């Protein structure tokens, strides 16, 4: 009925950019929270 | 495990020996009858998988050996053969054109009259 | 004080060997045990179980002397002594096949004992209980093969035997039946296997190689004190050696412990999963794709279809005599063969 | 500083996140049972409840569902085929959408008490710090238990405010849901009789109040108290951890071993009524009665239910399937349609023989064929150069009685080869192996499926029991 | 409400990065043959 | 105390040795030889595998009736 | 009361015993070598 | 491919009864042993130096 | 007997397999053979890969 | 007399050596 | 450290942290129901096991109703 | 079409180790 | 001839374990950089 590699090209474009964002906010965060020296470093 | 291979070596080695005991009950032979007690109850305990059946051939049994303790030619004749009526006893002998009862060893039918082997 | 208080002084005291409290459990169990193995490799045939002479008094010798699992006609009995297949009667419970069950039962508890055992010296002399669960490995492959394989099974009659040349007879019979060797998880367990004697070999011989020079005889073994504060061997050489030679090398001399101790017993744990499963016949046998093509091909060939022909021999040839309860009778010109042998 | 495999540790000694972090599992998991029954719903054709159960089209929760009273769609039909005109709340859909609004919740309800996690019932009055006193909150959640075994055993299974549960016959035939009686005899322990189940838990649950009535008004001895750990939470993960997988070891038993509590219709039959001849020997009597009481050999085979046949029949064997081979039942075979009949095949002379059937626990299996007593007279040879007993030379015939075949013969050789091929894996039916694209090889039921699954879990919970209950006793060394 | 004070840090260094990817990958490479069955 | 390489030398210890340990071997050759073994384990001896009447394997056939059953194959 | 019943409970009546045998070997050693 | 050559050696030459493969069977069952026991015994002896949030 | 993952083997099931029975032990480089092709159809680059591994 | 070292090396040793002289006898057994 | 209703409603059923009993007490009532545990586990196994056989009880699939 | 999938997770594999042995995390 | 579900479950259960211990990494590498005063933070 229809495409197969759509599956794999839709999952794939979702999923790699958005842990790629969340890796950078979070590397941010901790890089923030390394600056102040708290109880976390 | 009980299955139906069981059945088939018990009814085999048993259903023989009871069918053995043809011309000993024709004239009477009461202690030799009553020499196949284990026989008869192996038979009646692994070659029958039928609750009514096996009831019924426990019954049969008891009337068997009941006659024999009575010096009773005829109640034991009488009970013998409804017995074998009822259970499909005979005596079985097979030939090699169409044959082979065993191929190996460990077959209850390695030296007996059923056992035939086909070498090429 | 009271009773418990003299009693647990008593049993931990300084003497020939450790008691403790697991004592109880473990020493009579595992004596019942060893007694019954060397009772029954002895005296005790096989001839009404599996049709075959297993005993020094019928003529084996220590290859091919075993104790053989119990009947077929009992499917999952305890085979107790008193029970109702025995009715006392040691005879015909040794004739029937009771002391596998004795050897197996009795041995379940010596090894949870041993276990116990180790906790209790751990706690006693204050370090921590690592030993435990290198031990659990080894009770899961005991406990997983022995046990659940057969109660998976028919009956007692599929598990191994106690017996040298009964292991080889299951080994084979796992091949042929299961296609064990293709499982992913066996493979796991050879990889745990052959990676710790691989460690233990480049440890001592890299441990054996850097020794530092506190000596003037060519016996080097009489050159250490039972215990001091210096280090024996050199680490940075060691670590010079192994990354110049290999491109990487171990620094930190905890982490290489803790890897020796983990690569085993992982091995261990992921094969027991894969004899579950195998257990209830959900077995890792063929590859569809290369057998649908295979069909209709008849020309495509690779060694996997060698190796699920050798298979279907071993199963045609072995069946017959290695399940004799079966009346298996298989006539010459249905066995399958090849040309001329 | 924390490693990877220690950073859900930070909940340790805070009672206002562990609540938290619990609701999460809760939700989850809720959220999983939810969407599983609506996917479930989707794929499931409930037009032929005969030779197309619910056991053979892959459903796993649905067995679960309909075993204490579920059985009616809001699309008109039930599981026991019928037409229903008004379903109501308690219907297939009603439950996935009521396991699902409660994951929601749930997820509310954990993040609030994940932002507030400062409460003063979780700090001890004396000294200030976070407290919490175990063998007192172990009492109050075991009288709750017991009160929730009580009611479910004397008003949910024995019918005086619910439907009851699964009860089938001997046979797997015609079964439904009603209410059961509890009994209280000796018979009560027998594992396949379904009054059983009201008795123990209404014991149970009896004898769990009266438990948690004593664990709630007695403080522990001291001596047990500092054996034990008391003041440690982690003694009770490693006895929690203990018990669960003692429990799994036990469920996974009863299924693979069967009981009243996984009915062969919801479930699938087991490998032991194949291994024996279950149906095979009731078949048999049945004919037998049949044929005393005065009917000819076709007609006693015609009074064969095709339910009863289809039990017979190796391809629903559960211990027939591999690991990797993935789907539904119907992806091996296709889709059973009809049945064919039963053949019987004599010889030369009138005597009737017997093909020999496959074992459980081979693959592939020679064709043979024996007479009433374990004799070979024909077979189909592997070499076709000195053989004596094949087909052709003995020349053997076949006869259909019942079934779609009914009272036809056959007598060429190649004939008779074909239905002695397809005799030894029981009874012959017709298929459908278009609609799915069947391949060819069997698979599992979801009786072997939850046997391996909850087995591999105890086996490796066990292992969890030995650490966490060592770093119990060992808490001042590590 | 308010600062938790039981807030700590994750650590991973490149040593167990290695090691992770290592054995990702390998599972990936034994179960593929037969995922694909 | 008294580690082993003190008993190992002591007389004493040697003479109650030379008196008890060839008891137990002769005890042991005679429980052979005598032929006990063969009844007390149930080990067919070397011409009773085969009967007269029995020609075949005696594979045990039943698991509640085991005691008649071995009964009959083993002389009956 | 068949035969199953009686002999399970004599079994549990044996496994008594040694655990009492056993005990008591214990108790009397332990008074004797009090220390 | 090792496993078609294992097979095939065993059908011809019966290794399993060879006792040098014995001898290497117990090799490896040995060193795999004998490390576990000494990784075991040398981590169980650590001194103390880190506290709790620390590998 | 195919061998190759482009010719529909998987991971498990590749190999490269060993030269010709009718070869023999004899020495067979790559200049011996009267092609490519034929130096490929019988079995020739198992010799190769052996001895320059040994080695 | 009832010490442990006793009665373990003991109850190891003698049917160590009740065995091996029922081995012994054993080997001249003729078929 | 916040005060709620509920809070002040559950503060009774939790405020005994560490109260104990001064040696032993009801441990031997505790021995008496493990052992009586056991006993019951061992009779269920083997009554499931066809180890022990008794009147009226058949272990196999059941007609039912 | 699966052989570009076995290629792909040998090749990474190879990478990841050529990764590890060449930039690596200096022992001192 | 393959199965196609096959093609998710290998790439997925590829990819999301490798960014995930990627992002531990690198969040790790972030914070240590912070820590230490200088041009990065
Ligand atoms: C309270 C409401 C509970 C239901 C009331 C009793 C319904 C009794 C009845 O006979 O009920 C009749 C209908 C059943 O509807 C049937 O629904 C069927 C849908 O089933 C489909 O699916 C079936 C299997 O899935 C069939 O196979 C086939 O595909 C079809 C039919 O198609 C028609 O829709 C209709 O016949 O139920 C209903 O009354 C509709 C159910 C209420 C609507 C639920 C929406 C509520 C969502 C609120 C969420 C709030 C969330 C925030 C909080
Ligand atoms: C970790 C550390 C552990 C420490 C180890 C401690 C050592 C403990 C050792 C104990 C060994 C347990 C013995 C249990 C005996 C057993 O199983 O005995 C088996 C019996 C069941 O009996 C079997 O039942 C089968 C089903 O029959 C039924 O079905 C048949 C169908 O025709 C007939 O109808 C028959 O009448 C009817 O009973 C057949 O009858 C078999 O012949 C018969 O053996 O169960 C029973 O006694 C009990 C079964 C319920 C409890 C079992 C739970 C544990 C086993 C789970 C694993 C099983 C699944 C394996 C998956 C892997
Ligand atoms: C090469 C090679 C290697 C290295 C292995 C390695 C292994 N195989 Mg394997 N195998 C191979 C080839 C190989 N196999 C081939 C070609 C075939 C065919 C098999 C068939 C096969 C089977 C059928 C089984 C194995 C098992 C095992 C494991 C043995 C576990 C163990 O130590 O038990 C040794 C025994 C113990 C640890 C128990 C000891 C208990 C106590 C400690 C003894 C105390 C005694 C005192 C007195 C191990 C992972 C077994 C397995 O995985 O089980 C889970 C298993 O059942 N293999
Ligand atoms: C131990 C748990 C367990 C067990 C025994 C099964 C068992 C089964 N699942 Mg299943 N499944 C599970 C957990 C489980 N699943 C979980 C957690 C998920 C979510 C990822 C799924 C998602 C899932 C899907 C998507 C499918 C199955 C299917 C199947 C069947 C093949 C079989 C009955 C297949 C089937 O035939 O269902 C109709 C199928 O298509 N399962
Ligand atoms: C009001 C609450 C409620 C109700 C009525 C239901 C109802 C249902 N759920 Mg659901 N569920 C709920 C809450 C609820 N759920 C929550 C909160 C969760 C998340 C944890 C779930 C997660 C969930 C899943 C994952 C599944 C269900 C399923 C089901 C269905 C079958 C239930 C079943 O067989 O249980 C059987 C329950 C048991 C066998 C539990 C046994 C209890 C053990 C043995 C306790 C023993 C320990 C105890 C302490 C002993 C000591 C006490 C004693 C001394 C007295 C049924 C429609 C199933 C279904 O059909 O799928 C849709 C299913 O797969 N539910
Ligand atoms: C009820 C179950 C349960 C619970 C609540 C805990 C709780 C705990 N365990 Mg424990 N454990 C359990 C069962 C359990 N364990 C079992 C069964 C085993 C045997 C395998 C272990 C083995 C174990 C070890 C070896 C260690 C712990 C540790 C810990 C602590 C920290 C865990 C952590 O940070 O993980 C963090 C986990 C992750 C960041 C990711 C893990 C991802 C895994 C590999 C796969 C993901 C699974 C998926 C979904 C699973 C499905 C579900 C059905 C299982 C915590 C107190 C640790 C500890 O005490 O440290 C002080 C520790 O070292 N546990
Ligand atoms: C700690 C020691 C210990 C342990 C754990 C076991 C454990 C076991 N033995 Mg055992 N045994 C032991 C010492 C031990 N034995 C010793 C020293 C001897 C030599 C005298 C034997 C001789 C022996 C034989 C001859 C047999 C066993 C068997 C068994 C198994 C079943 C026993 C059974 O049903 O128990 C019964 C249950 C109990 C005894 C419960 C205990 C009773 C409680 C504590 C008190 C009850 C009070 C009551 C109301 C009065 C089981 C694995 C049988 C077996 O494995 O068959 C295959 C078997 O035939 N044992
Ligand atoms: C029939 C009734 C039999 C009940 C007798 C138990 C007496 C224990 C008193 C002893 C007592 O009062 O002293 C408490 C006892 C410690 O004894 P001590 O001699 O140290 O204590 C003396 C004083 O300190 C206090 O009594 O605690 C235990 O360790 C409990 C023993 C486990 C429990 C033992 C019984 C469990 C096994 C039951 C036997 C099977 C029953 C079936
Ligand atoms: C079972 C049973 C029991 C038990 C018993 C027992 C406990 C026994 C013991 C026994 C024993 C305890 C025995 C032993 C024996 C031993 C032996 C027999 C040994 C031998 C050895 C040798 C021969 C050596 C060899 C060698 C080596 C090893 C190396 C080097 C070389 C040489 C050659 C020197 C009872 C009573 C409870 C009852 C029930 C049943
Ligand atoms: C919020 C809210 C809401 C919503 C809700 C929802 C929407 C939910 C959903 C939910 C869901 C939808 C969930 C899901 C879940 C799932 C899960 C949780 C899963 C899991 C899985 C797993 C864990 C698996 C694993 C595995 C694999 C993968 C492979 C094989 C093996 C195993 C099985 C292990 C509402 C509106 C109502 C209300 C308001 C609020
Ligand atoms: C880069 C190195 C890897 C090579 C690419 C792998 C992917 C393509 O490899 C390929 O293998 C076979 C080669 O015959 C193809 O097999 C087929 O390919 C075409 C598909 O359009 C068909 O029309 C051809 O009849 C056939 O060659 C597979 O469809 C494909 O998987």
């Amino acid at each position: 009925e229809v495409q197969f590699g759509a599956y794999l090209a839709v999952l794939l474009g979702t999923f790699l950019p958005v842990l790629f964002l969340i890796n950078l906010y979070i590397q941010t965060e901790s890089r923030k929270a390394g600056r102040d020296g708290g109880i976390d470093s | 495990a009980k299955s139906a291979a069981t059945q088939s070596r018990a009814r085999g080695i048993y259903g023989q020996r009871i069918a053995a005991l043809e011309s000993a009950v024709n004239a009477g032979d009461f202690g030799a009858v009553a020499a196949e007690k284990n026989a008869f109850i192996l038979f009646n305990s692994g070659a029958i998988a039928d609750k009514s059946k096996k009831s019924e051939a426990v019954k049969q049994t008891n009337a068997i050996f009941a006659a024999i303790r009575a010096k009773d030619a005829g109640a034991l004749k009488s009970a013998y053969a409804t017995y074998k009526g009822a259970n499909d006893i005979k005596v079985i002998v097979a030939d090699k054109e169409s044959g082979q009862g065993y191929s190996n060893d460990y077959d209850f039918k390695a030296r007996t009259t059923l056992g035939t082997i086909y070498v090429r | 004080r009271g009773l418990f208080d003299l009693v647990d002084d008593w049993l931990k005291r300084d003497r020939f060997v450790f008691v403790g409290w697991s004592g109880i459990l473990l020493f009579p169990t595992a004596y019942l045990a060893a007694g019954g193995w060397f009772t029954g490799t002895t005296f005790v045939t096989s001839w009404y179980t599996h049709g075959l002479a297993s005993s020094y008094l019928e003529g084996c010798n220590f290859l091919t002397a075993a104790v053989s699992t119990p009947a077929n006609s009992m499917g999952h009995s305890l085979l107790l002594l008193w029970g109702p297949e025995a009715q006392g009667d040691f005879t015909r419970w040794c004739q029937i096949g009771g002391l596998w069950a004795f050897i197996a039962l009795h041995g379940a508890f010596g090894l949870i004992g041993f276990c116990l055992r180790q906790f209790e010296i751990a706690r006693l002399v204050g370090i921590r209980p690592y030993n435990a669960i290198a031990f659990s490995g080894p009770i899961a492959v005991f406990v997983s093969v022995f046990l659940l394989y057969p109660l998976g099974q028919a009956s007692w009659f599929f598990a191994p035997s106690f017996g040298v040349a009964a292991i080889f007879r299951f080994l084979l019979f796992l091949q042929g039946f299961h296609n064990w060797t293709l499982n992913p998880f066996h493979m796991m367990g050879v990889a745990g296997i052959l990676g710790g004697a691989l460690l233990c070999a480049i440890h001592g011989a890299t441990v054996e190689n850097t020794l530092f020079e506190d000596g003037d005889a060519a016996n080097t073994f009489r050159a250490f004190t039972p215990t001091q504060s210096e280090e024996t061997y050199s680490m940075v050489t060691a670590n010079r050696f192994w990354s110049q030679i290999f491109g990487v090398a171990f620094s930190n001399k905890r982490w290489l412990h803790f890897f020796m101790l983990f690569v085993p017993v992982a091995g261990l744990w992921t094969s027991s999963i894969g004899i579950v499963g195998l257990a209830l016949n959900l077995r890792a046998y063929d590859f569809v794709s290369q057998e649908l093509r295979a069909a209709e091909d008849p020309e495509f060939e690779t060694f996997y279809t060698k190796n699920i022909l050798l298979n279907e021999g071993i199963r045609s040839w072995m069946a017959a005599q290695d399940q004799p309860h079966e009346n298996f009778v298989f006539p010459e010109e249905v066995l399958p063969r090849g040309n001329a042998l | 500083a924390l490693p990877w495999y220690r950073v859900h540790t930070v909940v340790l000694n805070d009672p206002g996140r562990l609540i938290s972090v619990h609701l999460m599992h809760t939700a989850l998991v809720a959220g999983w049972a939810g969407s599983m029954a609506l996917y479930e719903l989707a794929v499931f054709d409930p037009s032929d409840p005969v030779l197309n159960p619910m056991w053979r089209q892959g459903m796993f929760v649905m067995p679960f569902m309909t075993r204490l009273g579920i059985t009616d769609s809001w699309g008109g039909w039930s599981i026991t085929g019928e037409s229903v005109s008004n379903p109501g709340l308690w219907s297939f859909e009603g439950v996935a959408l009521s396991h699902i609004v409660l994951s929601g919740m749930c997820f509310l309800a954990a993040i609030w008490h994940w932002v507030y996690w400062d409460l003063e019932l979780f700090r001890d009055p004396r000294t200030g710090e976070p407290a919490l006193d175990l063998p007192k909150i172990f009492g109050i959640h075991l009288l709750l238990s017991g009160l929730l075994c009580f009611g479910f055993g004397a008003f949910h299974v024995t019918g005086l405010f619910g439907p009851g549960i699964w009860v089938s016959d001997a046979y797997g035939i015609t079964g439904k849901v009603q209410p059961v009686a509890p009994s209280w005899g000796a018979d009560g322990f027998n594992p396949f009789n379904p009054g059983g189940i009201a008795a123990h838990h209404i014991a149970a649950g009896i004898f769990g109040i009266f438990a948690g009535i004593f664990h709630l008004t007695v403080r522990p001895p001291q001596r047990l108290y500092r054996a034990l750990r008391m003041g440690n939470i982690e003694t009770v993960l490693s006895s929690s951890i203990s018990a669960v997988f003692w429990a799994a070891f036990v469920t996974s038993g009863t299924m693979w071993y069967g009981a009243a509590a996984t009915p062969i219709e919801l479930f699938g039959p087991t490998r032991y009524q194949w291994d024996s001849g279950y149906f095979q020997q009731e078949i048999e009597r049945q004919v037998e009665s049949s044929v005393t009481e005065g009917l000819s050999e076709s007609q006693a085979w015609s009074r064969i239910p095709d339910k009863l046949a289809f039990y017979d029949y190796i391809g629903n064997n559960p211990a027939k399937g591999g690991l990797f081979r993935s789907g539904p039942m119907d992806k091996g075979d296709g889709i059973a349609e009809a049945w064919l009949g039963h053949p019987i095949f004599r010889d030369k002379d009138g005597r009737e023989l017997t093909v020999r059937r496959m074992p459980a626990f081979f693959e592939t299996f020679p064709v043979i064929l024996v007479d009433k007593d374990g004799i070979i007279r024909a077979d189909i040879p592997f070499r076709r150069a000195e053989s004596k007993y094949s087909i052709e030379q003995v020349g053997v015939t076949v006869d259909f009685y019942g079934g779609k075949l009914n009272g036809q013969t056959f007598k060429d050789a190649p004939t008779v080869k074909k239905f002695a091929r397809k005799a030894q894996l029981g009874e012959v039916f017709e298929f459908d192996r278009t609609s799915l694209e069947s391949d060819g090889v069997f698979r599992s039921s979801p009786r072997g499926w939850y046997t391996f699954g909850h087995a591999n879990f105890a086996l490796l919970f066990f292992l969890g029991h030995l650490w966490h209950g060592g770093r119990t006793i060992f808490r001042d060394v590590f | 409400t308010g600062p938790n004070p039981n807030k700590q840090a994750v650590e991973l260094n490149r040593t167990s990065l290695y090691w992770g990817l290592l054995l990702i990958f390998v599972l990936a490479v034994l179960f593929s043959s037969y995922f694909f069955n | 105390e008294r580690p082993f390489s003190d008993i190992i030398t002591s007389v004493r210890y040697w003479i109650i040795h030379t008196i008890t340990i060839p008891s137990l071997f002769v005890s042991g050759w005679l429980f052979i030889s005598t032929g006990l073994a063969y009844d007390v384990f149930g080990t067919p001896r070397p011409n009773e595998y085969f009967t007269q009447d029995r020609q075949q394997v005696p594979l045990v056939n039943d698991r509640f009736s085991a005691k008649q059953e071995l009964e009959d194959l083993t002389k009956g | 009361m068949t035969t199953s019943l009686a002999n399970f409970i004599a079994s549990l009546t044996a496994g008594a015993l040694v655990l009492s045998a056993i005990g008591i070997a214990l108790i009397i050693i332990s008074k004797n070598d009090r220390v | 491919g090792t496993f078609n050559f294992m097979l095939v050696f065993q059908a011809e030459h019966n290794i399993l009864m060879h006792p040098f493969h014995m001898a290497g069977v117990a090799g490896v069952f040995g060193g795999s042993l004998f490390s576990a026991m000494h990784g075991s015994l040398v981590t169980s002896s650590l001194i103390r130096e880190t506290t709790e949030n620390e590998s | 007997v195919a061998g190759s993952l482009l010719y529909g083997n998987n991971i498990i099931s590749g190999a490269v397999i060993p030269s010709s029975n009718a070869i023999g032990m004899h020495f067979y480089p790559i200049w011996e053979a009267a092609s490519v092709d034929e130096w490929l159809y019988n079995g020739g680059p198992y010799q190769l890969i052996v001895l320059h591994f040994l080695l | 007399i009832f010490t442990f070292r006793w009665l373990a090396v003991h109850g190891l040793a003698i049917p160590t050596v009740f065995f091996l002289g029922g081995i012994t006898a054993m080997q001249f057994i003729q078929r | 450290a916040l005060r709620t209703r509920l809070g002040e409603i559950l503060r009774p059923l939790n405020a005994e942290y560490g109260k104990v009993v001064p040696g032993w007490g009801t441990t031997p009532i505790m021995g008496l129901t493990m052992v009586l545990f056991l006993v019951f586990l061992l009779i269920i196994l083997q009554i499931y096991n066809s180890s022990l056989i008794i009147e009226n009880v058949d272990v196999d699939w059941a007609n039912a109703i | 079409m699966e052989a570009l999938v076995y290629t792909f997770l040998l090749i990474g594999t190879l990478m990841v180790i050529f990764f590890a042995v060449f930039f690596r995390d200096t022992p001192r």
